[PDB]
């Protein structure tokens, strides 16, 4: 089968250079044109360049004309992307295609995130969304956690080592002012449990080798 | 470059029922306009080659139409599995370039959100700051407005929310809207509220708390 493998993605300073490359198998890959496409956070998809088959010629997208040389090994199966003076707005999801006599991409490959930001490696800050009155409607209370200040992405976010998971809802995460994310994990439960068991989010945040087990206890603020 | 435009953004679609997206090139481009289907957290694929081929392995349900700067794609008797992002690229002249996208969701019947509201903690406020949250829960359609208010001003510019994708098995969204202020900040007002308007609600929900209270 027809396969394109992405790499190189990761963190990268404004400025600087990164390269990424695409491993191609399952065809011959010195008769087909090869193409990238990236696509930002929540945005769309964004073609980057083009090389013909034969490597004699290349194309780029006004925005990184100059800027990206896209060049292949039609004896490794390889193709590359050199970036250079890399921009925050280079931030995305670069793809692999294959294109068909330069026409659609019929084949894509799985992608490789490539950050560009001068913001340090740091763990995230877990605090609880308690459930309280103002968090419980009828007999079902609702509480989560609130993964702050983290860099880069991903963390997973479980409930109870995973035994926890109808009503759950984990969030995207969103980019602060700061340069650092943000996210928060909630579920619902019945109050009636309330009493009897300990609700723990589990947050792993593996860039930054760091783990931790926030358990979130019910709150009254009441005087009475 | 060619600019390409596509419409709608959003469509909510019942099952069974027809989606139809356009897609409106800058200039002409003959028949060299392809469309891809892309669901979360995947990569696209390519569904329809020269504006009306259809790719192999895709489903007849899929048809694209037209040429020269309008063309359409159109999914009939639509299933659970076309809920995606769709996108038409043209390969006509170089730069390359693809539309900003379509997202086909699943419609069903209007559901109000449940509201609920979490004041900071008393760890995060030690360390100096505080964030408020407002949980929208199980809503739909997914355009949901929140507003956050504190001692009955509105404010603006420090909150950020966050959205689920469509729930797979009941077809409702969830929203998480974080309020931040500094601990001081947050110790000058008294009361801290979100207001949530959405379809399934005839009237505006506020939910509310006094700082100290919960």
């Amino acid at each position: 089968q027809v396969q394109l493998v992405e790499s190189g993605g990761g963190v990268v300073q404004p400025g600087r250079s990164l390269r990424l490359s695409c491993a191609a198998s399952g065809f011959t890959f010195s008769v087909y044109g090869m193409n990238w496409v990236r696509q930002a956070p929540g945005k769309g998809l964004e073609w980057v360049a083009i090389i013909w088959y034969d490597g004699d010629n290349q194309y780029y997208a006004d925005s990184v004309k100059g800027r990206f040389t896209i060049s292949r090994d039609n004896s490794k199966n390889t193709l590359y992307l050199q970036m250079n003076g890399l921009r925050a707005e280079d931030t995305a999801v670069y793809y692999c295609a294959r294109d068909l006599r330069t026409g659609p991409f019929d084949y894509w490959g799985q992608g490789t995130l490539v950050t560009v930001s001068s913001a340090s490696t740091k763990g995230p800050s877990v605090f609880p969304l308690a459930p309280s009155s103002k968090s419980t409607s009828g007999g079902t209370a609702a509480l989560g956690c609130l993964v702050k200040d983290y860099f880069p992405e991903p963390v997973t976010v479980s409930w109870n080592s995973g035994a926890l998971t109808s009503g759950v809802h984990t969030f995207p995460a969103v980019l602060q002012s700061s340069g650092l994310y943000s996210l928060s994990s909630v579920v619902t439960v019945p109050s009636s449990s309330l009493g009897t068991q300990t609700y723990i989010c589990n947050v792993n945040h593996k860039p930054s080798n760091t783990k931790v087990d926030k358990r979130v206890e019910p709150k009254s603020c009441d005087k009475t | 470059e060619i600019v390409l435009t596509q419409s709608p953004d959003f469509q909510s679609v019942t099952p069974k029922e027809k989606v139809t997206i356009t897609c409106r090139a800058s200039q002409s481009i003959g028949s060299s306009l392809h469309w891809y289907q892309q669901k979360p957290d995947q990569s696209p694929k390519l569904l329809i080659k020269y504006a009306s081929q259809s790719f192999s392995g895709v489903p007849s349900r899929f048809s694209g139409s037209g040429s020269g700067t309008d063309f359409t794609l159109t999914i009939n008797s639509l299933e659970a599995e076309d809920a995606a992002a769709y996108y038409c690229h043209q390969s006509s002249s170089l730069p390359f370039t693809f539309g900003p996208g379509t997202k086909v969701d699943i419609k069903r019947t209007v559901a109000a959100p449940s509201v609920f509201i979490f004041p900071p903690s008393d760890e995060q406020l030690k360390s100096g700051t505080a964030s408020v949250v407002c949980l929208l829960n199980n809503f739909y359609p997914r355009e949901a407005k929140v507003q956050w208010k504190v001692d009955n001003a509105l404010q603006s510019g420090n909150s950020q929310e966050s959205v689920t994708e469509q729930d797979s098995k009941d077809s409702t969204y969830s929203l998480s809207s974080t309020l931040t202020l500094s601990k001081a900040d947050y110790e000058k007002h008294k009361v801290y509220a979100c207001e949530v308007t959405h379809q399934g609600l005839s009237s505006p929900v506020t939910k509310s708390f006094n700082r100290g209270e919960c």
